[PDB]
C-alpha cells in the first residue's frame, strides 16, 4: 500500500492545506464581487465558497485531497489574476438552468431518468 | 518490390546497438528496451528515472539529444497506470532520433523535466490539462488549452467527446451562460472493426 | 584563429587545446569516484581518453576538428563541460545500481 | 396529444416542450423574456412582428433551429391574426404602448387589438390565451391608460371566457421604464420583478387550474412613492414623459386580496433591493423603508 | 408625405450598404479567404468595404473562423460595443454549425448560439468570391430596409 | 488591557451570526457547546486577526477552540 | 549545403564609408523605394469587375451538393450508406425502404451544410455517381435553417445544375 505522496503524508498535514486555501478563498470574496462586477452578495460568494468545500468532506486519501487542494489553488489564481472573465465567475449559480425535479413522482411525471 | 516499404538493418543494428548501450549505463530505471520495424529505439523506464536518463540522453558524449521534439501522453484504461509518458527526442550531432516512455496513474506525480529541456514547460502543462497529470516541481503548472473553470481531462478515453456542457448567450442575464449538452443530433457510434484477424504477426496467445 | 564559431552565443575560444586537456583531465578525476564495474565509467573513460589522445596528438586546430567530428572546436569544449557535469549528477544518482522496481505484469503490452 | 407536441428531453434547448405559441408583443420589454424561457425549455415560438427584422435580430439566438417563428401582422388586419395562431395551442398578448400615437391609441393597443386576437384565437381553436392587463385597471381611473386597460381586460374575458388574465403591478427591469424613468429625471407602489413576471405567465401556460382566471402579479414589499424614488437616486450614487404617465406614476396599487397571485404559480416575488443595482449600475457615472 | 419617407429610406440604404465597415474576427482558415477578398483580385475596398475597420467604426462583424467556448465571451463583448446597425456574417461551417468540430466539448456549435447572424456563407472555407457573394447579399439586404417607413406608420 | 481584549474577543463573536448570543460562554468550546464546524472557526479566526490586526498561523489557530484561548493567545 | 544570407564585412575604404553617409544623409534608399511603389501606380490592377466577371475555376471544384439522375429520370442513388460511413463530419443522414416498385431507395438523405466540409469524399465513395459537389459556390443564405438540405433540396439541386454537372463529369472522370 506504499504510494508516492503528492505533498502531504497524511490527511492531517492534508488538512491543513485545506485550510490555508479555504482562507485565501474566503478572504478572497469580497474582491471578486467588487472587482467583477457580480450582482451576489458576499455573503453568496462565501456561501459559494463553503458549499464547494463541503462536498468534498468526505475524502480520506491524502492524494486525493492534494489534487483538490492544487486545482483550489488553479482556480484561486484564475480569479485573482481577473483570467477569468465574469461568466467564469458566475458558472458556479447555474442562473439559467431551472431546478431538476428531485423527488420520485416529479421525476416520473416528466421522463424516464432515475 | 514497388509497394512494400524498403527495410534498412544498419539501422536497425545501430539502434539495438545504442539500445543496449544505454540499457547498461542505466540499469536503476530501464525496465525494457525495444527497436521497431521501422527503425525507431524506445526506452522503457522507471519514472523514477525521467530526470537521470534524459539529462544522460542529452548530455552524455555519445548521446547529446539536444532538442526535445515532444512530450505527450497516452491514456490506456485497461493498465494499472493508465497514463503513458511519452518524450521524443532528437540528436543533431548523431542525427538519430529516441523516444522514452514511462508511466503514471491519477494520483502519481512524475518529475518535471523542465530542469533538462526548458521546451518540456508547456507540453508538460497541455498534460495536466488534457490527462490530469501532475508534474511535481513545475514553475507554473496550470492549464493552457481548456477553458477557464473548464471540469474533466478531455483527452481521457472515459471522457465524452462533446464533454458536459455546451455554451450559449442568455439575454436575461445578459452573459454568456454554461448548460448541460444536448445534441439536436446526437453524434452516430460506428461499430467498424471486421471479425477477421488482419494481423498474425501480432495475434496475442490466448 | 577564427572570426567567429558561427552559431550565436558561442564564443571562439583562443586557446582549445589547452582547454580541452583541462576539462579531459577534470572528466577522468571525477569518473575515478564511479565504481569501477559501472558501465558508464568504463565507457566514459574510453571515450574520454580518446579525444584526449587526439588533442595532444595534433597541434592543428582544423585538423583536430576533422579528427574529433565534433563540429566546431568550441562545440567540442561546450560537449567536455556537459559531460562533466553530467558526471557529477551520476555520483548522485548511481544508475549501475539494480532496477528500482519492476512494472506491472501487462505495463508495456501492446495492443492490449 | 397529438404525437408531435409530446414533450421530450430534459427540458433544455434542444428538448421538446410541447408548447406552440404566439407570443404578440414580443418585441417589446416583456416579450424578449417570456420568448427566452420559452425557447430555453424547446418550445416552438411564433413571433408577429410590426417593426423591422432587424428589431427582431435579439430574439433569434433564444431557440434552436427552428424554433423561432417570425411573421409579419397588422393589429387592424385579421387575416394575418389567424395566419399567426391557428397552429398554435397557447396565445400570449403582450401588446401594449405607453403613450399614444397619432395612429394608435389606448383604446386601439388594450381593447380593439386585444379583443380581435381573443376573438380569432377563439375561433382558430386555441386552447389557452394568456392576456396582460394592469394591477390598477380602472374605468375611472384619471388615467386614460388605465381605463382603457380596464375595458379591455373586460372584452378578453367575455370573448375567450377561459383566457387566464395577469394583472401585473409596475415591472422593474434592465430594460423597464420604471426605475429607469426615475433615474432618468402620497403614493404606494408594490412594483415586481420581470424574471417573476415571465416565471408567472410560463407556468401560467402549464398550469391547468390557472385557465380562466384572474392573477395579480405584485411584488414583495410596498412603498412610498418617495421613499422608492429616494432610493433609486442612492443606488444610482446620484445627488438627491406624458401626462398620462405620471397619471400612473401616483395612482396607489391596489390591493385586492381575492385574486391569486405569484405563489399560487409557485414563483417567489423577488424584493426590490436585491435586483435594484442590475438596473441601476449603468446610471452610476440604505434599503427604501417598506408598508408594514 | 410617404413618396418623401420612402425617398429618404433609399438615401440612407444606399448611404449604408456603400459604406460597409467591416469588423472580421479572424478566428481560424476562414480569415486566410477573407484576406484574399481584400487582396488585388477581388479588392473588397473598391466596393466600399475599408479593408480593416476599429469595433467602435464598425459596421458588419465577419465571424471568420470556429468560435471556442474560451473565445465566446470575447467575441460577444466585441458585438455590444458595435455602434448600431450592425450586421453579422458568419462566414465557414465552423462559424455557421460548428462544422469539423460540431461535436467537439471545446467548440460552440454555430456562432448564432451567441450573436444574431443576418447572412450565412457555406463552404470550408467560402471562397474569396463566396464570401464576396455574401457581402453584396448583405447589401441587398440592408437595401430592402424600411426603418423610416415604419417608423412613420407606428 | 486583559479584559479589554476580552471584551473584544465577545464582541467580535456576537456579531459572528452562527453562534447563538445566549449560549456564548466565555469558556464555551465552539465545536463541543456552540456545534460549530471545522470552517466555522476557520472564520472565527480570521475575524480576530482583523479585530487585532495579526495574522494567526494555522498551527496556532487550530488550537483556538473556545475564547479562553483566543484571549489567553492574543496576550502572549 | 548552406549559404549564408547576412555574413558580410562592409568595406572601410573612405570611398565606401562616404557612399554609406550619403545614404544616410540623402536617404537614397528610402528614395529606391518610392520608385517600387511608383512603378505599381502605372501597372494594370489585377482586380476583376466581380459578379460580371468570374474567377476561374476547374472541372474538379468542390461546390454545392447536388443529387443525380440516370437519363431515365431514376434517381441513382440506391441508399447503399457509403457516403454516410465515410463522410468525415457525420454531415449526411439517410433512411432507406424499398419502394413501392420494390427498388432500392431513400426516403430521407439530408446534408447539414453548416457540418460539412466540402471535402468531396461522399463523391469519391459513392459507387453510382449518386451524390456529387456541384460548380455552385453562391448560395448563402439568411437563416441557418436554409443550409439544411433534404432529399427534395438535393435532388431539386441536381435538376437545376445537371447539365453543368455533368460536362464537368464528363472532363474529369478519365482522371478518377
Ligand atoms: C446628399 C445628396 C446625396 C445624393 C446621393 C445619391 C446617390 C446616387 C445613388 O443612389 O446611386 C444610384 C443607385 C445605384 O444602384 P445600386 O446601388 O443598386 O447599384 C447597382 C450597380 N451595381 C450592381 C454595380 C452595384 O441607384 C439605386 O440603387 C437606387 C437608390 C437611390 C438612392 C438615392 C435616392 C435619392
Ligand atoms: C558651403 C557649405 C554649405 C553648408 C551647408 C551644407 C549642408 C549640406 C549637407 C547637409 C545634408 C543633410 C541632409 C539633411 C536631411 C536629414 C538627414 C537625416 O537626418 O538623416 C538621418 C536620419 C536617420 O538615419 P539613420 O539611418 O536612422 O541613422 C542615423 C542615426 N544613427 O534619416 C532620416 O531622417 C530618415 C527619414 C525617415 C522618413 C522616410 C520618409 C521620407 C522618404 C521620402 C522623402 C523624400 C524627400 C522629401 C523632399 C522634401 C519635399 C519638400
Ligand atoms: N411594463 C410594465 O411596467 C407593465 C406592462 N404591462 C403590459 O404588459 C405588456 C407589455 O409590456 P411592455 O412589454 O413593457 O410593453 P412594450 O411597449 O415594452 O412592448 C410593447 C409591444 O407591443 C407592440 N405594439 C405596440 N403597439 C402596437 C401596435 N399598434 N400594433 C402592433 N404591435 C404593437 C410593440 O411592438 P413594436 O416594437 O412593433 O412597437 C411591442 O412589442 C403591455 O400590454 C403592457 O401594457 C402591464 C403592467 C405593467
Ligand atoms: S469553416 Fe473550414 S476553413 Fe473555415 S475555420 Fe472551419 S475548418 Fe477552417
Ligand atoms: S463533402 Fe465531405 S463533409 Fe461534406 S457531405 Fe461530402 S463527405 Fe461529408
Ligand atoms: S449517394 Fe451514392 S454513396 Fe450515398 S447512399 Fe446513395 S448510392 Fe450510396
Amino acid at each position: 500500500t506504499s504510494v508516492k505522496p503528492i505533498f502531504s503524508r497524511d490527511m492531517n498535514e492534508a488538512k491543513r492545506r485545506v485550510r490555508e486555501l479555504y482562507r485565501a478563498w474566503y478572504r478572497e470574496v469580497p474582491n471578486t464581487v467588487h472587482l467583477f462586477q457580480l450582482d451576489i452578495s458576499v455573503k453568496q460568494g462565501r456561501d459559494k465558497v463553503r458549499e464547494m468545500f463541503k462536498k468534498n468532506a468526505h475524502i480520506t486519501d491524502p492524494r486525493v485531497v492534494d489534487l483538490l487542494v492544487i486545482k483550489g489553488k488553479m482556480e484561486l489564481e484564475e480569479t485573482i489574476k481577473v483570467w477569468k472573465q465574469r461568466t467564469h465567475v458566475m458558472r458556479f449559480f447555474h442562473e439559467t438552468e431551472a431546478p431538476r425535479p428531485k423527488d420520485f413522482l416529479s421525476k416520473f411525471y416528466v421522463g424516464h431518468d432515475p | 518490390r514497388p509497394t512494400v516499404r524498403p527495410r534498412n538493418d544498419v539501422a536497425h543494428k545501430q539502434l539495438s546497438a545504442f539500445g543496449e548501450y544505454v540499457a547498461e549505463i542505466l540499469p536503476k530505471y530501464v525496465q525494457q528496451v525495444q527497436v521497431s520495424c521501422f527503425n525507431e529505439l524506445e526506452i522503457c523506464i522507471h519514472p523514477d528515472g525521467v530526470i537521470p536518463v534524459l539529462t544522460f540522453l542529452r548530455d552524455h558524449s555519445n548521446a547529446q539529444f539536444k532538442s526535445l521534439a515532444d512530450l505527450t501522453a497516452v491514456d490506456i484504461p485497461t493498465r494499472q497506470n493508465r497514463f503513458e509518458i511519452v518524450y521524443n527526442l532528437l540528436s543533431l550531432r548523431f542525427n538519430s532520433r529516441i523516444r522514452v516512455k514511462t508511466y503514471t496513474d491519477e494520483l502519481t506525480p512524475i518529475e518535471s523535466s523542465v530542469p533538462v529541456y526548458k521546451a518540456a514547460n508547456w507540453y508538460e502543462r497541455e498534460i495536466w490539462d488534457m490527462f490530469g497529470v501532475f508534474f511535481a516541481n513545475h514553475p507554473d503548472l496550470r492549464r493552457i488549452l481548456t477553458d477557464y473553470g473548464f471540469e474533466g481531462h478531455p483527452f481521457r478515453k472515459d471522457f465524452p467527446l462533446s464533454g458536459y456542457v455546451e455554451l450559449r448567450y442568455d439575454d436575461e442575464v445578459k452573459r454568456v451562460v454554461a448548460e448541460p449538452v444536448e445534441l439536436a443530433q446526437e453524434f452516430r457510434k460506428f461499430d467498424l472493426n471486421s471479425p477477421w484477424e488482419a494481423f498474425p504477426a501480432y495475434r496475442q496467445p490466448p | 584563429l577564427k572570426k567567429t564559431t558561427g552559431l550565436v552565443g558561442l564564443a571562439v575560444c583562443e586557446t582549445p587545446h589547452e582547454r580541452l586537456k583541462i576539462l579531459y583531465t577534470k572528466i577522468l578525476d571525477v569518473l575515478g569516484h564511479i565504481p569501477k564495474n559501472a558501465a558508464y565509467r568504463k565507457y566514459t573513460e574510453q571515450i574520454t581518453n580518446e579525444k584526449l589522445s587526439m588533442v595532444k596528438a595534433e597541434p592543428d586546430v582544423k585538423k583536430l576538428e576533422e579528427r574529433l567530428q565534433g563540429g566546431q572546436i568550441e562545440e567540442v569544449i561546450l560537449q567536455a563541460e556537459n559531460e562533466l557535469s553530467l558526471a557529477r549528477k551520476m555520483i548522485q544518482w548511481k544508475p549501475w545500481e539494480p532496477l528500482v522496481e519492476e512494472p506491472p505484469a501487462s505495463q508495456w503490452k501492446w495492443p492490449i | 396529444l397529438h404525437h408531435a407536441v409530446i414533450p421530450h428531453g430534459k427540458g433544455g434547448r434542444s428538448s421538446v416542450s410541447g408548447i406552440v405559441a404566439t407570443v404578440f408583443g414580443a418585441t417589446g420589454f416583456l416579450g424578449r423574456y417570456v420568448v427566452n424561457h420559452l425557447g430555453r425549455m424547446g418550445s416552438q415560438v411564433i413571433v408577429p412582428h410590426r417593426c423591422e427584422p432587424y428589431d427582431t435580430m435579439h430574439l433569434r439566438p433564444m431557440g434552436d433551429l427552428g424554433q423561432i417563428i417570425f411573421m409579419d401582422w397588422n393589429g387592424r388586419d385579421k387575416d394575418s391574426i389567424r395566419r399567426a395562431v391557428e397552429h398554435s395551442s397557447v396565445v400570449i398578448n403582450l401588446v401594449g404602448r405607453e403613450w399614444e400615437t397619432q395612429n394608435f391609441d389606448f383604446e386601439d393597443v388594450f381593447v380593439k387589438i386585444p379583443q380581435a386576437i381573443a376573438q380569432v384565437s377563439k375561433e382558430a381553436g386555441v386552447e389557452k390565451f394568456i392576456h396582460i392587463s394592469h394591477l390598477n385597471a380602472d374605468i375611472k381611473s384619471s388615467s386614460k391608460y388605465l381605463r382603457s386597460k380596464a375595458v379591455g381586460e373586460k372584452e378578453v374575458r367575455e370573448t375567450f371566457p377561459e383566457a387566464t388574465i395577469i394583472k401585473p403591478a409596475e415591472i422593474f427591469g434592465r430594460e423597464d421604464r420604471f426605475l429607469n424613468y426615475f433615474a432618468n429625471i402620497k403614493t404606494v407602489k408594490q412594483p415586481v420583478y420581470i424574471v417573476d413576471v415571465t416565471k408567472g405567465i410560463i407556468n401560467a401556460i402549464k398550469d391547468p387550474d390557472a385557465r380562466g382566471k384572474t392573477f395579480a402579479f405584485v411584488g414583495p414589499s410596498r412603498y412610498l412613492l418617495f421613499d422608492l424614488v429616494q432610493y433609486v437616486f442612492a443606488v444610482a450614487h446620484r445627488p438627491f414623459t406624458t401626462r398620462d404617465k405620471v397619471e400612473r406614476i401616483h395612482t396607489t396599487d391596489k390591493i385586492l386580496p381575492h385574486l391569486p397571485g405569484l405563489e399560487d404559480l409557485g414563483v417567489e416575488a423577488t424584493p426590490l433591493e436585491l435586483k435594484a443595482i442590475e438596473v441601476l449600475r449603468r446610471h452610476r457615472t440604505q434599503p427604501a423603508k417598506t408598508i408594514p | 408625405g410617404e413618396y418623401v419617407v420612402a425617398k429618404l429610406d433609399d438615401l440612407i440604404n444606399w448611404a449604408r450598404r456603400s459604406s460597409l465597415w467591416p469588423m472580421t474576427f479572424g478566428l481560424a482558415c476562414c480569415a486566410v479567404e477573407m484576406m484574399h477578398m481584400a487582396a488585388p483580385r477581388y479588392d473588397m475596398d473598391r466596393f466600399g468595404v475599408v479593408f480593416r475597420a476599429s469595433p467602435r467604426q464598425s459596421d458588419v462583424m465577419i465571424v471568420a473562423g470556429t468560435l471556442t467556448n474560451k473565445m465566446a465571451p470575447a467575441l460577444r463583448k466585441v458585438y455590444d460595443q458595435m455602434p448600431e446597425p450592425r450586421y453579422v456574417v458568419s462566414m465557414g461551417s465552423c462559424a455557421n454549425g460548428g462544422g469539423y468540430y460540431h461535436y467537439s466539448y471545446s467548440v460552440v456549435r454555430g456562432c448564432d448560439r451567441i450573436v444574431p447572424v443576418d447572412i450565412y456563407v457555406p463552404g470550408c472555407p467560402p471562397t474569396a468570391e463566396a464570401l464576396l457573394y455574401g457581402i453584396l447579399q448583405l447589401q441587398k439586404k440592408i437595401k430592402r430596409e424600411k426603418r423610416l417607413r415604419i417608423w412613420y406608420r407606428r | 488591557t486583559l479584559e479589554g481584549i476580552k471584551d473584544r474577543v465577545l464582541y467580535v463573536l456576537k456579531l459572528y451570526d452562527k453562534i447563538d448570543p445566549e449560549k456564548l460562554s466565555v469558556n464555551s468550546h465552539f465545536m463541543k457547546d456552540l456545534g460549530l464546524d471545522s470552517l466555522d472557526q476557520v472564520e472565527i479566526i480570521m475575524a480576530m486577526e482583523d479585530e487585532f490586526g495579526f495574522e494567526i498561523p494555522d498551527i496556532d489557530a487550530e488550537k483556538l477552540m473556545c475564547p479562553q484561548e483566543i484571549v489567553d493567545y492574543i496576550a502572549d | 549545403t548552406y549559404k549564408y544570407v547576412n555574413l558580410r564585412e562592409p568595406s572601410m575604404d573612405m570611398k565606401s564609408v562616404t557612399d554609406r553617409a550619403a545614404q544616410t544623409l540623402l536617404w537614397t534608399e528610402l528614395i529606391r523605394g518610392l520608385g517600387m511603389t511608383l512603378s505599381y501606380l502605372f501597372r494594370e490592377p489585377a482586380t476583376i469587375n466581380y459578379p460580371f466577371e468570374k474567377g476561374p475555376l476547374s472541372p474538379r471544384f468542390r461546390g454545392e451538393h447536388a443529387l443525380r439522375r440516370y437519363p431515365s429520370g431514376e434517381e441513382r442513388c440506391i441508399a447503399c450508406k457509403l457516403c454516410e460511413a465515410v463522410c468525415p463530419a457525420q454531415a449526411i443522414t439517410i433512411e432507406a425502404e424499398p419502394r413501392a416498385d420494390g427498388s432500392r431507395r431513400t426516403t430521407r438523405y439530408d446534408i447539414d451544410m453548416t457540418k460539412c466540409i466540402y471535402c468531396g469524399f461522399c463523391q469519391e465513395a459513392c459507387p453510382v455517381d449518386a451524390i456529387v459537389e456541384g460548380p455552385n459556390f453562391e448560395f448563402s443564405t439568411e437563416t441557418h435553417e436554409e443550409l439544411l438540405y433534404n432529399k427534395e433540396k438535393l435532388l431539386n439541386n441536381g435538376d437545376k445544375w445537371e447539365a453543368e454537372i455533368a460536362a464537368n463529369i464528363q472532363a474529369d472522370y478519365l482522371y478518377r
